[PDB]
RNA sequence: GGAGUAUGGUCGCAAGGCUGAAAAAUUGACGGAAGGGCACCACCAGGGGUGGAGCCUGCGCGCGCGCUACACUGACAGAGCCAGCGAGUACUCCCUUGGCCGAGAGGCCCGGGUAAACUCUGUCGUGCUGAGGAAUCCCUAGUAAGCGCAAGUCAUCAGCUUGCGUUGAUUACGUCCCUGCCCUUUGUACACACCGCCCGUCGCUACUACCGAU
């Protein structure tokens, strides 16, 4: 912001910082530097960690119990399993982080919703 | 008139006219039920004249 | 995929509501910035909201750059506007009839990057699925009444806005024998638009003119053989498709080759074809008091 | 104003009534009746709407804990003919094990 | 063929789009019609001034095609409905 | 309407989409890819370049490289 | 009082007719030959409409577009066995003979005008009891076509629109030969590799000199 408003490099990095953080999900818009200033926050980081965002996608009831699940290891990302409960889920990966292969959890879900394929 | 059948929006109406001719004169007619629903007459219905 | 498109589309909605709040703000911010250059005094609330002044000092550059036209607004079109070629499919209704199928062939020809598709036995939810698994620009329907088309239904995919319009005054391609008509050129036609003077007019022109390929920009005003027109009066946009040869720097001759439409758009939804539970943006309001007096577009 | 009006000005209109050769079809709906209909219909359609909201944006993969402890909807094939997608809340009875049934039957 | 090609070749036949000639070609031409040619060409290659069937005749009969004009027809009629 | 078209095609303008290049944003001059005070401002500018490079390293590297 | 914002009215200009309807070009105008890419508006294998008769919306008596009929893929009797979409306190085809109880306005009662399909079992057998020319137009995978069921969504649409499900083939799936349409012969990236100055008629420009008036 200290840079004078009319500059090319200012314009380029306003856009760059904004769209990059937005693709890291920590924001909510992509057009306001004041929002970067008094909005970008370690709390927003934590709410883009892994267990918090699996509560948001509704994997599990409370983010404590979500931590317990992903520590036992039912929670996959992409194609890998994940143990590190700080695997910062960027916005392109919130759509993917799902349940693992041989999970008693996934079979429980299929039990309740009555399709429980044993194959 | 008085409605003959009633679908969701489009309603047929029967006992208002004596001919398709009279209707197609009153094409696009600004019609209005008592309850205050507005509406429009659009085509004469063919099988009961 | 499917969780992804649900993700992005709702994020578009929520960011719109965000833009509502912040543009209500920037209205005030606008008056501050103008005053600095002008030295004309200002509203005292604007003079003394402190977070506003500091936030000005951060967020100047957006306002001046928008004044410059340096950026195009956040849009379901601005992501991929003139970069990549929009491919478009045209489909008929469920059980088509033959004259309708010929007319659909005609408007496939008018577009240059299209395919037609026999609809056949296909749930329209799964036709939307075919869309979001072949990354189309645009689905397009047709509905006939009795041999004569009545309505088209433009959707912009992956998730964009949909126009839905009646048609009238249609002529086919196929009322003229092939001894006089002929195969029409698949060249990238120009587009012209006359009389769209609402912001809603610019919405509908946006959803129209992002159908066609990008022209190459070097000599486009000089080259080119084929011109498509959209003109509008009494919110009945009339569209013709013409082909031309330039006989002089002072004279030119046109030939009329496409189907002649008038369509009047009666549903514009930021929301695709299946989602009947979506947010409409302008519907055609008969039955009201002065829905006949006023016009949009 | 209100003091610039006659009493016969202040007088009322009465609503007409259904033609007596037509009382078969119920009352003659006027604006009171209409709006009460549309009140209820707007409300119930908005509730349907918010429901389809939740069903479309439904994550295919959630997991609470009632799922281990309730009895689900299932589907047409699962329950078969007594299927309505609502889920069963036990009225409050339970399988009585033997000794209790004995004491009860003794009292009986 | 295409509308475009048939119009280009008809106009080159009509000499109104042919290449910029010389003075000598101008002298030869001045040394050695097109109005009605152009008017008929226009009426043709904007065929939607009128209706025809696409089929041609259900029965050939030999003894010695525009089918009427929607635009002039509805125009004349609207003038009468005015008057 | 034929009149309007005539006017525009003579006075050639269309409201067409064009083919804007994908690399205006990063190659604002569009070089060919083959053979070929103000000091205070320049120092601050290269400075912000350095800050940005380091943060983007940390940003990709934090995000675990999906970006 | 000041600052804005509107709103209307006033005022001045714009508001004096050698005149009587129907270019730019060192960059341009137009071809041609070769070579590529494509397309059920191209080739090729087939399929399928309409076009024959009746019905009628539409469009301009003509014209198609939809609906019906037309027989071996038959008719009658049984047996069995399958869908998906739909829930607004809301839904009706008549209109009429009589009579009931209705001082009168009505309400009665009696008369008259969750599937087709498919499989199996058995009975009889081409019997006005005739599947649509030349043309033309469309179609390459849950597609052609068949079959019903529902809804009736502010534009259109019940003389029908639109959905959902049901059964589901043949036939090419290649080639630019015909028809065409587009694009190369400039640029936009360099290694190996290869290619190796396309062609025509005019325009515009600089210069050169010629010809003939003033």
């Amino acid at each position: 912001s200290l840079l004078p408003p009319d500059n090319e490099v200012r314009r380029k990095h306003e856009t760059l910082l904004l769209d990059k953080l937005y693709d890291m999900g920590i924001l909510s818009t992509k057009a306001k530097l004041s929002a970067v200033e008094h909005n970008v926050t370690v709390s927003a980081f934590a709410r883009r960690r892994l267990p918090v965002v699996m509560t948001r996608l509704r994997m599990a009831e409370t983010v404590q119990a979500a931590t317990k699940l992903i520590e036992q290891g039912h929670v996959r990302v992409g194609v890998e399993e994940v143990r590190d409960p700080a695997f910062l889920v960027t916005r392109n990966m919130e759509d993917f982080v799902t349940w693992t292969v041989g999970s008693k959890i996934k079979q429980n879900i299929m039990k309740y919703r009555d399709k429980l394929d044993d194959f | 008139g008085t409605p003959w059948k009633i679908f969701k929006n489009t309603a047929f109406i029967k006992d208002m006219f004596n001919s398709s001719l009279e209707i197609a004169k009153f094409e696009g007619a600004a019609i209005r039920t008592v309850s205050g629903i507005r509406g429009q007459i659009k085509r004469a219905l063919s099988k009961p004249e | 995929m499917l969780r992804k498109q649900a993700r992005q589309r709702r994020d578009y909605l929520y960011r719109r509501a965000l833009l509502l709040r912040d543009a209500e703000i920037a209205e005030k911010r606008a008056k501050l910035r103008a005053a600095l250059a002008s030295g004309k005094p200002l509203d005292p609330k604007i003079a003394n909201d402190k977070e506003l002044r500091k936030d000005f000092d951060y967020d100047v550059s957006r306002d001046i750059a928008k004044e410059q036209g340096e950026i195009d607004i956040d849009d379901e079109y601005s992501e991929l506007s003139g970069i990549v070629d929009p491919r478009v499919l045209v489909t008929t209704s469920r059980d088509p009839s033959s004259r309708l199928m010929a007319f659909s062939k005609e408007i496939r020809l008018m577009f240059p990057t299209a395919i037609r598709l026999n609809r056949g036995n296909l749930i329209l939810p799964d036709l939307v699925m075919s869309a979001q698994r072949e990354r189309l620009s645009d689905i397009i329907l047709l509905h006939e009444h009795r041999g004569t088309p009545t309505a088209i239904t433009i959707s912009h995919f992956p998730h964009g806005p949909t126009l839905m319009a009646s048609l009238h005054n249609v002529v086919l391609r196929a009322d003229i024998p092939k001894s006089i008509k002929g195969t029409v050129s698949e060249s990238y036609p120009h587009l012209i638009f006359e009389g769209f003077r609402t912001p809603l007019g610019q919405r509908v022109v946006k959803i129209l003119k992002h159908l066609f390929p990008p022209r190459d920009p070097t000599n486009n005003a000089k080259s080119g053989n084929r011109v498509i027109t959209f003109v509008n009066q009494d919110d009945c946009i009339e569209v013709r498709h013409h082909v031309y040869v330039r006989t002089n720097y002072n004279s030119v001759e046109l030939s009329e080759v496409g189907p002649r439409f008038t369509m009047r758009p009666f549903s514009i939804t930021m929301g695709t074809l299946e989602n009947k539970d979506a947010d409409v943006e302008w519907h055609l309001s008969q039955y009201t008091r002065t829905g006949r007096k006023k016009n949009y577009f | 104003m209100s003091s610039l009006r006659h009493a016969i000005q202040r007088r009322a209109h009465k609503e007409r009534a259904q033609p007596l050769e037509r009382q078969r079809l119920g009352i003659l709906e006027k604006k009171k009746d209409y709006r009460l209909r549309a009140r209820d219909y707007k409300k119930k359609q908005a509730v349907l709407k918010s429901l389809r909201q939740k069903a479309a944006e439904r994550n295919e993969d959630e997991f609470y804990f009632g799922m281990m402890s309730r009895k689900g909807p299932g589907s047409a094939l699962t329950r078969g003919k007594g299927f309505t997608g609502t889920v069963d809340g036990d009225r409050g009875n339970k399988a009585l094990s033997v000794e209790t049934v004995r004491l009860l039957k003794t009292q009986d | 063929g295409s509308q475009l090609k048939r119009l280009k070749a008809s106009l080159r036949e009509q000499g109104l789009i042919g290449p910029q000639k010389s003075k000598k070609q101008k002298r030869q031409n001045a040394n050695d019609q097109k109005a009605e040619a152009l008017k008929s060409i226009r009426e043709q290659f904007n065929p939607f001034q009128f209706k025809t069937n696409a089929r041609g005749p259900k029965f050939e009969v030999t003894t010695n095609v525009i089918k009427g004009r929607p635009e002039l027809s509805r125009a004349r009629s609207e003038e009468k409905r005015r008057q | 309407i034929e009149e309007l078209i005539k006017r525009r095609i003579l006075a050639g303008e269309f409201d067409e989409v064009l083919r804007r290049r994908p690399d205006m944003f990063g190659n604002p001059h569009g070089v060919r890819r083959g053979l070929v005070a103000d000091e205070k401002l320049r120092r601050d500018e290269e400075e912000i370049k350095r800050m940005w490079k380091e943060i983007s390293a940390k940003l990709d590297a934090l995000s675990s490289w999906h970006y």
